[PDB]
């Protein structure tokens, strides 16, 4: 496939990069929860000039 | 301004010669490069990584 050809002639021949694959995914956030006062800014009767 | 070398008049005349009488072995170095560091890139891995 690299050289394009089905004929390889004798010799030694760069195709690609081994790579070992990550095997699970792990996700790391604080653990504190607060439940964000979006409620205060958005929902707001009267707002500023 | 640098000094081209030093100034040497050579006695030249139509009748004289200068014959030497001894010699010196003198040993010189001469360094000259002949490879350099083969490298390889994956082009792909460099660009985007993975
Ligand atoms: C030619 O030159 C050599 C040196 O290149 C002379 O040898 C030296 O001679 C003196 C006096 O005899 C010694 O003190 C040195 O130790 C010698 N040096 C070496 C390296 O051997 C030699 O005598 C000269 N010959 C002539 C005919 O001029
Ligand atoms: C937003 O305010 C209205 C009154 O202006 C209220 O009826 C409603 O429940 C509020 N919503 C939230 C999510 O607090």
């Amino acid at each position: 496939c690299t050289l394009k050809s089905f004929t390889v002639e004798k010799g030694i021949y760069q195709t690609s990069n081994f790579r070992v694959q990550p095997t699970e995914s792990i996700v790391r956030f604080p653990n504190i929860t607060n439940l964000c006062p979006f409620d205060e800014v958005f929902n707001a009767t009267r707002f500023a000039s | 301004t640098m000094s081209l070398g030093a100034e040497n008049s050579v006695a030249y005349s139509n009748n004289s010669i200068a014959i030497p009488t001894n010699f010196t072995i003198s040993v010189t170095t001469e360094i000259l490069p002949v490879s350099m560091t083969k490298t390889s890139v994956d082009c792909t891995m460099y660009i985007c990584g993975d």
